[PDB]
């Protein structure tokens, strides 16, 4: 009901807003990861070694 | 095997839930859309895990 009307009060109120910020920060960071793929390819090689 | 089973349940339920919220579809139509999105993926995942 009422679209994506997540709760805004209590623990669930705080979790919903925390997660949305977390998701936005994640999808922003991935944006920065995709600008320079080569460096993270080197990171992957380090991880494999 | 608990991880695989709970993942298989959670993926479907959440994907239906996500479609229902973003698009605003009724539960049945949203479920149809979600399953249309993930059915082939689930079959391929079964084959891969096998």
């Amino acid at each position: 009901q009422k679209g994506s009307h997540g709760a805004t009060t209590g623990f669930f109120g705080w979790f919903n807003r925390m997660f949305d910020k977390s998701t936005h920060h994640y999808t922003d960071s991935v944006g920065n990861i995709l600008r320079s793929t080569g460096r993270y390819l080197v990171l992957y090689l380090i991880i494999v070694v | 095997a608990i991880g695989l089973l709970v993942d298989d349940a959670i993926v479907v339920v959440e994907n239906v839930e996500r479609v229902m919220a973003e698009e605003g579809l009724p539960p049945k139509e949203a479920t149809r859309k979600s399953m249309g999105q993930i059915q082939g993926a689930l079959v391929g995942i079964a084959m891969v895990l096998s």
